[PDB]
């Protein structure tokens, strides 16, 4: 079953492999401020919003992938090896979660609308040729 | 426990 | 912060944690009910349900874990290890998600009602010595 | 062109599949009760119901088919290869067509709604443990 | 069981007899045509008419008369004889499915009347012997 | 994976 986590929230991963990989926040700041400004939701016995809902189960599932690889990086004795196993993991699990997480907090904080349309801004400034691309990237603000 | 590539 | 996966549909680990391994369906076994059962709806556009919106997001994390074993018995050539590491991963990691999917997919079909009564009775029955209790156990079905 | 033999009736392959193939009688069987039952009504010049229109659809290319499978068995002469191509209709069309005749003689017999909810009952109960299930087989009944 | 896949519309094989075999299209024209015409209305989750439920019926036994000749002739290491079986399967299977797909396509284009119409007097105009048969023969169309 | 005739 293909199922696309955004389809349901009126996104796809096309719309989103428009950012680029290294545009993300680590998952270390993501999920602080996800503490700081969700914690007491995401701990709530409520409904309180898709987007709280998909969150909570995106950061279990962040941690089960850790139990899962910091117990085989253990039992893992080679250095190279473990150190490989941890650069694959960031490399695909780490950006499908820091693309996650990041649509999440910011559709909570801003809007389905400023995301979407931040997601075709950002687009355009990525696609325009450097000679013409603003070097004030496109940034997300409630100010 | 493990080693390999 | 500490998230409960169902306190936000009217339950918790300690209400699931009776339930033993034996009675959760294998994972192929409740994606392929699932698939067949809600498929048209996971696949959609909608939030139609948080059961749908929770069990889209556990299906797309046992299918990273996926990949990542698979990846991990690949690149590494020890039989033996690989096997306990897959041990671990199922041992550990498709119980909780046997638990997830199952709590979602019986709550859609019955109803979080019927779905905590049972879970309320089948802890009843399994906290009792089989001296004291029933031979046969509680059974939640569409006959 | 896509077609789904049982979309224009309210299933499909996915779910007629979510029931084991050992589950579904032989063709013989199935030829055997579509006459008993609907001989009079399958030979009528009426369209008694697109069940029937598709019965008799089925019924003819079922001929069809073993017409050619007869035919290329008296050229071909090794018993070895001759088993092979028997074992590789009744594998895959053998049971495409197990599946549609069980399906339209059963909804004919009891009701497109009554086969469609047995369809996920039974699979339901197939994919659950022995100890959590009611222990008899669900069987589809007239009585 | 004696079905006439005719009888049902109002038609038999003996007034489809009066067309000659040579007169009917190539499977392939006539399945290009259902498509461009109907591909979704075949392809849809409705009853939308008899001849759309034989259609989809008579396009998939196609589709299974196909995958098996094309499984033999792949399998197997003579490809001499691979000459007579397509000689077999079109002189026999072929102009049964051409007949039945023209008979659909037609119906649904043109309608029963004109299609029953049009072949009584194609049947007129082939009894007539070609000293005194016109050349304009009887075509069937909307202009 | 052989044939006749």
């Amino acid at each position: 079953m293909d199922i696309d986590p955004y389809k349901e929230f009126g996104a796809t991963v096309e719309l989103l492999s428009f950012l680029p990989s290294d545009f993300f926040p680590s998952v270390r700041d993501l999920l602080d401020t996800a503490s700081a400004l969700y914690r007491e939701a995401l701990e709530s016995p409520e409904h309180c919003s898709p987007h709280h809902t998909a969150l909570r189960q995106a950061i279990l599932c962040w941690g089960e992938l850790m139990t899962l690889a910091t117990w085989v990086g253990v039992n893992l004795e080679d250095p190279a090896s473990r150190d490989l196993v941890v650069s694959y993991v960031n490399t695909n699990m780490g950006l499908k979660f820091r693309q996650l997480l990041w649509f999440h907090i910011s559709c909570l904080t801003f809007g389905r609308e400023t995301v979407i349309e931040y997601l075709v801004s950002f687009g355009v400034w990525i696609r325009t040729p450097p000679a013409y691309r603003p070097p004030n990237a496109p940034i997300l603000s409630t100010l | 426990s493990l080693l390999g590539r």
